[PDB]
């Protein structure tokens, strides 16, 4: 059965490689939320968060 | 001696707070993961030091 | 103010004459003791 | 899978319970029968055998 | 032998390289920067506590606050502050709150929810460009409505007409209405949404109308799209229960579905597909024509149509020299396309039964008589004779 048999296992390993590839990919995504005009919002941001006002 | 330390050990962890159980819905790149606790809301919470 | 409010249950089901399972009206089932200020000759299943 | 006891503050398993309580009752009246004269031993024994 | 090797030549080297490339790059990303971006990140982590309670943004009041409704029972007037903008948010989007004192500390969700996860799919379609024959005509009607605006919008503009919105596939079971929609979706290379209409409904109340909103909300972000809400029958006219625990749920959920389909605008860029057993398991008016064009009634393969389905199957199984193609058709009388596939599965089991490696003449003949026997009526020719 050598024409299809050998080539069957070879098919299978590629699919498994592709599944593994997707779990490597999704564990790192695009950085972060940091934006220079809302880094200036941070100055006021520490005080209100720690305070009793919201 | 081993028998007394272990009973104290059983007792110790009961005094420590409870534990829970969720399932990860998605992965975050801030070094966090998004967990959905089974009777409760979603939380993005820091991960264990061993994983 | 010093009396302090109380919670009601109903005896869900006898488990011992020492320990009794109550069904809380507040919610969850509990196993609770008994005191010497209640008669356990008059606790019986389904008594409030 | 069965009933079990958890402590209230620990919220951890410290004791175990029968599964025979926490369900519905085993006998709705008294476990021993009310009639002790009987009208089952006296009345249709043949059918009762 | 030679061409399955050629598939291996293309897939092994390119794919294996791709895994390895990702894996080094995850390290490599880090190395270009060493200040500025690192710093900003560092203070984002000081600000945002651990854990974060989820929120849902109801609405933004323009003054550096907002109102959220959260899985925490009381609502909150939260503030918009720290690494978030007023215009980085839109209403109805999912937000991240600070555990201690609720504040929108940014978004990393943007309509990330479990019902979204079921709905989006990364799966491969089962059929690609009508792999299995029969129903040639019906696909040249789905395609006119659904595929054709996406591929060429220009042609509708010369015509001066508005372009269609949605299709309704209905009628017979075993005719592969649910598979033609999958075919059409692969042909275009559109975004496909396998959500099922029955997966919004649960005993517990009041959850459902959120779910109906989220479908239309996500579909528009990733537009162009094809949305398939499969099995919208169950949420039809019918009731959950005749006692309790569901008197409301079906009623709110359906109504809420019609509303956000129309409310988009009359678009020809987000199509919907309603798959349903009949219009007798739904309400008598839907939403209700001029707006939902076109309606496709599936009925049973005819002698031409069922030939076509059959020829596909028989060639993928050993022999056809034994019993002519025509002789299979002749023996069969008209039935759905499942009954045609069923005869071939049974034929194959019969070759196993004998312990042959050929589908012999005897196997074909028995397999044909079996299916006809299920699935039987004889009072068509009994009234007559
Ligand atoms: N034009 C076609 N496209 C796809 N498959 C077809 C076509 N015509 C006939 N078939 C046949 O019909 C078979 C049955 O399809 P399937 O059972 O999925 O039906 P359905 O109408 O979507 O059903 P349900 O009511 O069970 O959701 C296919 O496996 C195939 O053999
Ligand atoms: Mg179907």
């Amino acid at each position: 059965a050598a024409p299809y048999a050998a080539k069957l296992k070879q098919t299978e390993n590629d699919l498994k490689d592709i599944e593994a590839r997707i779990k490597e990919k999704a564990g790192v995504k695009e950085s972060d939320t940091g934006l220079a005009p809302s880094h200036l919002w941070d100055i006021m941001g520490d005080r209100q968060r720690l305070g009793e006002e919201h | 001696n081993d028998k007394v330390r272990f009973i104290k050990d059983e007792l110790r962890l009961l005094q420590e707070p409870g534990s829970y159980v969720g399932e990860v819905i998605k992965i975050v790149s801030d070094k966090k993961v998004l967990v959905k606790v089974q009777p409760e809301g979603k939380y993005i919470v820091d991960v264990a030091k061993d994983i | 103010l010093q009396s302090i409010g109380q919670l009601i249950g109903e005896v869900m089901k006898e488990l011992s004459e020492e320990k009794y399972i109550v069904k809380a009206s507040s919610g969850p089932r509990y196993i609770v003791g008994v005191r010497n200020s209640v008669d356990r000759s008059k606790l019986k299943k389904g008594v409030r | 899978s069965m009933s079990v006891a958890l402590h209230r503050h620990s919220n951890a398993l410290v004791d175990i319970l029968p599964p025979d309580s926490d369900s519905s009752i085993s006998v709705m009246g008294e476990n021993e029968k009310p009639d002790v004269t009987y009208a089952d031993v006296g009345g249709l024994d043949m059918q009762k055998q | 032998t030679r061409c399955k090797l050629k598939l291996l030549r293309m897939e092994r080297i390119k794919d294996h390289l791709l895994l390895e490339e990702e894996f080094v790059s995850n390290s490599e990303i880090l190395k270009p920067f060493e200040k500025k971006q690192e710093e900003e990140k560092k203070q984002l982590e000081e600000i945002r506590g651990n854990p974060l309670s989820i929120g849902t943004l109801e609405e933004i009041i323009d003054d550096d606050h907002a109102i959220v409704t959260s899985p925490t029972m009381p609502d909150y007037y939260v503030s918009i502050l720290s690494f978030v903008d007023k215009e980085l948010l839109e209403p109805g989007c999912s937000v991240l709150l600070h555990h201690k004192t609720m504040s929108i500390v940014g978004v990393l969700q943007d309509d990330a929810d479990p019902m979204v996860s079921v709905m989006k799919m990364d799966k491969s379609p089962t059929e690609s460009y009508s792999d299995i024959g029969g129903l040639e005509s019906q696909i040249q009607e789905i395609k006119e409505s659904v595929e054709l605006p996406l591929t060429h919008p220009e042609l509708y503009e010369e015509m001066g007409i508005k372009p269609p919105k949605g299709v309704i596939l209905y009628g017979a079971p075993g005719t592969g209405k649910t598979l033609l929609a999958k075919a059409v979706a692969n042909q275009t290379s559109a975004t496909f949404l396998r959500i099922v209409g029955s997966e919004l409904i649960q005993k517990y109340l009041g959850d459902g109308p959120r779910l109906c909103r989220q479908i239309f909300k996500v579909a528009g972000e990733n537009a162009p799209s094809i949305v398939f809400i499969d099995e919208i029958d169950a949420i039809g006219t019918k009731r959950y229960d005749s006692n309790s625990g569901g008197e409301r749920e079906i009623q709110r959920t359906m109504l809420e579905l019609l509303n956000q389909l129309d409310g988009f605008d009359d678009r020809g860029d987000v199509k919907v597909i309603m798959a349903t057993n009949k219009i007798e398991t739904l309400d008598p008016a839907l939403i209700r024509p001029g707006r939902i064009d076109r309606k496709i009634l599936f009925e049973n393969p005819d002698l031409s149509t069922k030939k076509k389905i059959l020829g596909i199957h028989t060639s993928k199984m050993n022999l056809s020299e034994d019993v002519n193609l025509e002789t299979l058709v002749t023996t069969k009388d008209d039935l759905s396309g499942a009954d045609i596939q069923a005869m071939c599965t049974e034929a194959g089991l019969l070759a196993l039964r004998e312990r042959r490696m050929q589908v012999t003449a005897e196997d074909f003949k028995q397999a044909k008589e079996r299916v006809m026997k299920n699935k039987v009526e004889e009072n068509l020719e009994g009234l007559y004779l």
